[PDB]
């Protein structure tokens, strides 16, 4: 698909059987989801954004489906204002920014 | 609503 | 071009004769640059994201050259951690997301 940027590039994702809305975000190194429960091992990390920093939990090798693409990678969970699909998973779905 | 979702790794 | 996302999509911009580096950010509604002088009237505004809000100055109809595309639009100026090109200008250069 080709996605315009006149509106926010929001898509439905599927993780752990939950449906969520997420933003395709070329300005994010990492994928960050709103607080939720994920199974298994994790490590704490500090990430930065436009307003300062937030604490997250880092979970590795998590499966997520994004616009019908199955990806498996790192997911950060914390107090982000919106679910963010960052470059770590955008590269796995083959996403490019074209102009 | 906030509107700038820049995010940087540690 | 078709910009891949293996690394941060940083590009050189030119504004008021100054060369700067900025991030192509589909997760930003608006464009915000680190502190600089710009001509004309401005309005104070609060913008938010990960980590909360910052106060910026809003300037209208500012010409800016991005990857050789000469565009004109609203430019916010304030304490962003990096110069950010948001959707208001990504649309003007003709950006889409593709996968």
């Amino acid at each position: 698909p080709q996605i315009t940027l006149w509106k926010r590039p929001l898509v439905t994702i599927r993780i752990g059987g939950q449906l969520k809305e997420a933003l395709l975000n070329t300005g994010a190194d990492d994928t960050v989801l709103e607080e939720m429960n994920l199974p298994g091992k994790w490590k704490p990390k500090m990430i930065g954004g436009v307003g300062g920093f937030i604490k997250v939990r880092q979970y590795d090798q998590i499966p997520i489906e994004i616009c019908g693409h199955k990806v498996i990678g790192t997911v950060l969970v914390g107090p982000t204002p919106v679910n963010i699909i960052g470059r770590n998973l955008l590269t796995q779905i083959g996403c490019t920014l074209n102009f | 609503r906030p509107g700038n979702f820049f995010q940087s790794r540690p």
